[PDB]
């Protein structure tokens, strides 16, 4: 891979997560290393080595991966090895990726290692589209946001208990255990400001409990927040839905409606949910591009509005009208898409569902079944005034999506087209 | 035979099934942890848990037998329905979740009903069933709450039995945090046994600690992780329930917005004090009796065909009696009845005047209108529910002397419910019924002529 | 007589209704469990009660004269008013609420005001009167605290009062966890008795803990459940606060979204930093000032009827003295006054150029507008609010010598606020108007042949 | 000289009123509680004491001379101040905020400073000066967080003061829930005392208790109350900290909503799979590249002035450009920039066709365009940033020979941003130039014959 995309690639997104890795180890261990003696010199030289990989992967990243990102510069794909390279020097992620590597065996000297937080940023935007159902990755993170405060709480209870002495108080850390779980125990009591340890007795335990506690009391906030606003966003939709049809139902209440209506209402908002996830897909595509709607309505109608006999010989322009101007309407089971002998005025495709053409003695006779694909009900857009009447019962043979053109958009979008409207008014006349 | 799963047999049989879900996440792993409870009651046991395996197999038999929908049509093929089931993931947990274990209790002993924790794969089943509860039922959000607080104790449960069970393998009573000695008269007794430690779970789980401090190294690794997930458990019920809190309060949270941006616009325009008090009155009005929504609105999503069916039956009975669309055809009187707006006026307010424009023909719904001379002290005639009042002013009758315009003052009595019908409504109407239009003007010109007033 | 159920007096009478109904809730309970309250004060308890009781019978007096809203019209029949309290569960609830039970007293005995408990069942009445405050007070915000912390308070003392009556039950001072010993000089004393049991209640429903770890099952058991409920309750009133926290600074929330949009695009675009600036400056003109919603989406909330009625208060007097406008048709000027739109102009901005074109005749409602030359700097006269401009080109005039052009150059000196009549919008309004139509056209040529022009 | 309330010198003496009034919220109360801290510094206390009320009086100077916009004209007259100061209740706080109560330090001593109490009244220019702060900040949640911790903190300390003044008048050390024996050498240091009357304070306003219980039945009524005061302010912090978190991810919500509700649209509609990644990429860049709100949604909050002369300060300089529109009157042009549609586009789309129907006339502002040769692979030209096509299209000129029709088909290379002049517009802005409409049929004729 001479040029990798960052918004497209996973081993790009592979390298993000080694890189956060790196970073992660900087951010978790420079604390440890700063306040619990685990960094003794029988295992220094572990801790060296593992600074030295993150280092490496640091390295290996600013040099051989950030240089190789194309770019969109005034809408354009830059592939070229010259640009990508000049490009990602003049931006703040080189900038960030050169303090983040100055020498500046203490540990609080490689803390200029944790201010590449810009790769963290750049891996989280990956999972928000990576992945579907995103918001079980922000519960994670928000969680390890709340992991590392009680990190660096634990970090910083150890350095105040080794400052202090250790034993020397009931409040100070006294000495026995892992020291790490202890101490990161005292975190979990103090910043979820749960409480139940010894009180504090010195001037200094009070000041550091007290600001502990206090900062655990935002530190709550912020997980209960952020979960406040996650359930919020992630049954917004329901919540809408359930909103919606509440208030017809209560409409349909106040002015007493009845049950065999209210149910028809019921189970086509039980059934549009269900199907398409949404009540009115028109609202979504108004704030869409103008490019994006109509490629989408050519992507799913163009190839069956162009195979009607009406509309052949067209202008192409028109039919691309005729696909904006299609509502999608869901008909329930055994309901008349036409009444034999009401107005005709409208053209429909069947995008899925089974319809059928009533017929015989009494009606109630199958004459044909029109599967998905197909279009009835062309004839009537020619007609002017009424002039069409719709020759036999047309029924829905169970949950059928109509995309429906009605004769008065057709005619709205063909004073825009003289061309094609004499032409479809020509066919009109030349069958009658 | 196939089950519809949007009827009620689907339903019952989702309360049927989830039973024995809640009994196997719940009381397994209780008596997987508390050997007391599982050693004393055995033969119930046995028979609940042959019973669920029983009801897990029926399960799978309806799995066999409920249809689905392809192109809209619910599919009876046994083949196809069979298929469909075996292609599911949900098949490979039925079969897990029976492949059968208590062989093990051979191997084992009877000790160790953790071997039925495979049963615990037909979650979905409960789930599927609470989410199709939460549909069903009239009040969303106390179901919401129940749904909430079982899936918390459930939780309180299963750490409950955890911390059972590290105090088992630790030792009990080796120290101050683990279980006390289960030789004690007091603390050997399951019942205390299993309410301690769900009482501690209780408190863990709900960040309020309380409880003797972890001594041994593990146990610290214990309680610090089951804080966190304290944490979790109280973040979750503190956002749903402010989640339901701010559902609930949205209509009010917008209506009183409104409220709040029409007074702001008030006292920009320095508009006078009775005005202000009159719309005040209004909006207190549509708060108490529940009309702050608008028909518009609520009704944009529904298909033509539904919404027309609606409109048809709030209104057909009423446009059928006006007398100029009593030979009407039908589909006319729908796209009429579809074209209807409601209007909504205050007590005193004068829906038109003598000599106005009249421009819509107005039909009563609810309430009361005087029509009232120019002073407006008189009244001439009271018009009730189903009356109505320019008929022929959206017809536009050439030569009526008239001339499109109000011959009388229409006020409204009290708060009354009018849906107004615009002349292009009518006309919009009309234009896909020339026949029905020209019988229209006819009808219109026999009223004008009668009258004496063309 | 029938009362208005919307009127101050049915308020006044729910907060008199409401004052009993809170004293039961709290009261009943509280000498019920605590046994002092109860016989220390047992003819004040007597004398209260039976007020109490009296106030209900008023209260039932009331809903029987309490008229509804039936077509618009409150009912004042007394015999319909009768049928429909007693065809509504309330009139059963009221009943069951004075149901005498203090005949009771001398079969149970002087110390059980338990039977004192259906009068809880007037609360519809307590939660009425929150309601209507909530919907008529001018501090929603503050009132909502105080219900918020009124029901926190009452259901704390109800735990209280349980946790009182368990320990009595259990046995006082049997072990740690109950109340102590009531013959001991300290804890006997009934305030002790009640602050302490209030305490213990107040630590467990806000999570807190710090209470003696129970001994016994039960206590186990109900700690559980009231830690449970208590989170509940927590969870309820964080909800409660931060959708009102939300609701306070929704519209802070909302401007400074469209702000930021506003300045995403500028970045966007490039635009100038002066541009930038000004646009800045206009937004903190429009916070600062409270003029913040558009005047168009604030009228869309309100009905035609009332939006013509605000919409002619406001402007309906400045319109009259335009003298084009000064002899027309009421029904012409109100629809004209509908036309209006809006125009609010920073200092130094220009209304209109010399050379640019009239289609729009321009209303200062408030502000000062300067004619100023082409040198930008010297002005022939201020106008002030109430005055017009534009009055002849939105009439279209043949042979007029300035044809849709602007004679002189209009400069806005301060923040000006003034409202535009479009070309269009006048046609559109004339349309059904012919005779004014001609009457404008022959004012605006006689005005033309007045002034030199034409 | 007037002091205009949205300048920069309002804002200036805003935060410098402040100062006094968090000096006089916070150390009145706490020099009236804690009596070592009002007597071991008495004099730096009368030296701030008289430096505030200096500051009191030169603000209520301050508004004497602070302007009111009427008729959208900032007032200069020295009387109409005065008279607007005086009407408003605020001038009432003012001079009860002024009272010489310090009249009574000769008569109930040097230790009651309780009576500045009304010195408190003057929180209105506090309050006035976080709530423009608010408005005026680059960072409005940094801000907001900020203001609640110091609201939080402030409430705090008045309730540490106040347990620390029910502990001295029960008794210090009486019993173990009071503040112990003030003899005690660790106890009765002065920040001793105040430290662990605001780690109290904190204890019990934040739900957290780890305090001694009380003894005595004020204590416990004390206590009560003060939990539930801390509930609320609790409650208060989450509702707040909610509330900025909501608010701080609401567009990316929305953007998130959106590009799953187009995912659930092409899902349900068997919309192929490259299209799907098209608009999965095309959402992406929007995002990224700050794109993502409608023009015409974010515009039409700004007044049509405003509107106007962005689109000018945008649109006009490259209007300029046009061939057509060079010699066209300046009044004219300010039209058609305002009937300016944007239009993005993707690599690969086709903004033209060749034999297609030409209504509008793209101008090109981010984008690069190819005039592709019925085959995508060769290209006649690149049409830059600044270019344009369909000048002559949109325009009606009798005897053109390709009227009416693209003679070509312009292929977006990638992600362009184009602004489209319709026929239409264009007609009904030219409805009122008819001389310039004819120059302009004339010019685009001579177009066509060159
Ligand atoms: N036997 C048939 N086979 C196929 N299509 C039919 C048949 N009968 C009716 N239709 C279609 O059903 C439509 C219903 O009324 P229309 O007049 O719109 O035109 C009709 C035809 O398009
Ligand atoms: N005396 C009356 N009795 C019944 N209806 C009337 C009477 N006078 C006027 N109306 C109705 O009130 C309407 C008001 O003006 P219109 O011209 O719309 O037509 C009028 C009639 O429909
Ligand atoms: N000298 C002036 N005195 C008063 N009003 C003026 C003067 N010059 C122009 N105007 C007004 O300013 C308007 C600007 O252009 P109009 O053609 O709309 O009509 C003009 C008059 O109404
Ligand atoms: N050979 C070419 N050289 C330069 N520009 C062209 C060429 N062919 C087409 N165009 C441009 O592409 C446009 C597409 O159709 P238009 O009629 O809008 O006008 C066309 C010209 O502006």
């Amino acid at each position: 891979p001479q040029s990798i995309d960052p918004l497209t690639n996973l081993m790009y997104v592979l390298w993000l997560f080694f890189v956060v890795m790196a970073w992660n180890w900087n951010c978790w261990l420079i604390p440890v290393r700063w306040a619990f003696p685990y960094q003794t010199p029988d295992n220094i030289h572990h801790w060296l080595l593992m600074d030295y990989l993150c280092d490496l992967i640091y390295f290996l990243d600013i040099t051989v991966f950030q240089t190789r990102l194309q770019f969109v510069r005034g809408g354009d794909i830059i592939t070229d090895k010259k640009d990508m390279r000049n490009n990602y020097l003049k931006s703040r992620r080189f900038k960030m990726d050169l303090l983040s590597l100055l020498p500046l065996v203490n540990p609080l000297l490689r803390l200029p290692r944790c201010l590449k937080y810009m790769a963290f940023f750049e891996f989280n935007s990956r999972l928000e589209s990576i992945l579907s159902k995103a918001y079980v990755y922000r519960v994670i993170r928000t969680t390890a946001y709340l992991l590392y405060s009680l990190h660096l709480n634990s970090c910083l209870y150890y350095w105040a208990s080794a400052y202090q002495g250790l034993g020397s108080t009931h409040w100070v850390y006294d000495g026995v255990g892992n020291s790490y779980i202890r101490c990161y125990y005292f975190a979990v009591k103090t910043l979820i400001t749960i409480g139940g340890l010894p009180d504090p007795k010195t001037l200094f335990e009070i000041v550091f409990q007290l600001l502990n506690y206090f900062t655990g009391v935002f530190a709550f906030s912020v997980m209960i927040g952020q979960m406040r606003d996650v359930v919020g966003a992630a049954t917004a939709g329901q919540t809408y839905y359930r909103s919606c049809m509440d208030s017809t139902v209560k409409y349909m209440n106040f002015y007493k409606i009845p049950k065999s209506v209210q149910n028809r209402v019921k189970t086509w908002y039980e059934y549009t949910w269900h199907s398409q996830g949404m009540l009115d897909e028109s609202e979504l595509m108004v704030q869409l591009p103008d490019k994006m709607r109509l490629d989408l309505a050519i992507d799913v109608n163009y190839n069956i509005v162009s195979k009607v006999a009406l509309f052949q010989g067209c202008d192409r322009q028109m039919i691309f009208d005729m696909l904006k101007r299609l509502r999608s309407v869901v008909y329930l089971p055994n309901d008349y898409v036409c009444k034999k002998g009401e107005i005709g005025r409208e053209m429909y495709i069947i995008q899925a569902g089974q319809v059928q053409v009533l017929g015989g003695p009494d009606g109630k006779s199958v004459l044909v079944t029109l599967k998905a694909g197909s279009v009835f009900g062309e004839i009537s857009l020619l007609a002017v005034g009424g002039g069409n009447r719709r020759t036999a019962n047309v029924v829905a043979h169970g949950f059928t999506n109509l995309f429906i053109l009605d004769k008065k958009d057709l005619n709205e979008i063909l004073v825009h087209y003289p061309e094609s409207q004499k032409l479809l008014r020509k066919k009109a006349r030349r069958m009658l | 035979v196939v089950i519809d799963p949007s009827g009620n047999t689907y339903y019952n049989w989702l309360f049927c099934i989830t039973l024995p879900v809640m009994y196997n996440w719940t009381m397994v792993i209780a008596r997987a942890c508390f050997d007391e409870l599982q050693s004393d009651y055995l033969e119930y046991w046995l028979i609940l848990d042959y019973v669920s395996d029983i009801v897990y197999l029926i399960d799978m038999f309806v799995r066999t037998r409920t249809g689905y929908l392809e192109q809209g049509l619910l599919v009876k093929e046994e083949l196809k329905l069979i298929n469909k089931y075996k292609s599911n993931l949900q098949f490979k947990l039925d079969v897990l979740s029976l492949i059968p274990t208590d062989l093990l209790y051979f191997k084992l002993g009877w000790n160790y009903p953790e071997i039925r924790l495979n049963r615990l794969l037909r979650f979905s089943r409960m789930f599927e069933f609470f989410q199709r509860t939460e549909t069903r039922t009239n009040y969303p959000n106390i179901f919401r709450i129940s749904n909430l607080v079982m899936y918390i104790v459930i939780i309180i449960h299963w750490n409950a039995c955890v911390f059972y069970s590290i105090s088992k393998a630790i030792g009990f009573g080796n120290d101050t945090w683990v279980y006390p000695d289960i030789n004690d008269p007091e603390f050997g007794r399951l019942a205390r046994k299993y309410v301690y430690s769900l009482y501690w779970s209780t408190l863990t789980l709900t960040t309020i600690g309380e409880t003797p401090p972890p001594v041994r190294d593990s146990e610290y690794v214990f309680v610090v992780v089951d804080f966190l997930i304290g944490v979790l458990i109280f973040a979750t019920i503190v956002g749903n329930i402010g989640s339901m809190i701010s559902n609930m309060n949205a209509a009010r949270a917008e209506f009183q917005a409104r409220i709040d941006a029409i007074k702001q616009y008030m006292h920009f325009r320095n508009v006078s004090k009775d005005m202000e008090k009159r719309v005040i009155k209004w909006f207190d009005y549509l708060w108490t009796n529940k009309k702050t929504v608008d028909e518009k609105e609520v009704l944009k999503y529904l298909p033509d065909k539904l919404r027309a069916e609606i409109a048809i039956n709030v209104h057909l009975d009423t446009l059928k009696k006006v007398r100029i669309f009593a030979d009407c055809e039908a589909g006319l009187l729908v796209e009429l009845v579809l074209k209807l707006q409601p209007q909504v006026y205050s007590p005193g307010d004068y829906i038109c005047k003598k000599g106005d424009i009249g421009r819509e023909m107005y039909i009563i719904k609810e309430g009361k209108l005087a029509v009232v001379a120019d002073d407006g002290v008189t009244q001439f005639v009271v018009l009730s529910d189903g009356s109505y009042f320019g008929e022929i002013s959206i017809l536009n009758i050439k030569g009526s002397k008239a001339g499109n315009r109000r011959t009388a003052n229409i006020k409204s009595i009290g708060y009354s419910d009018l849906f107004c019908l615009s002349k292009d409504d009518l006309m919009e109407a009309l234009t896909e019924y020339p026949d029905a239009k020209t019988m229209l003007e006819e009808k219109g010109k026999q009223i004008l002529m009668k009258d004496g007033l063309l």
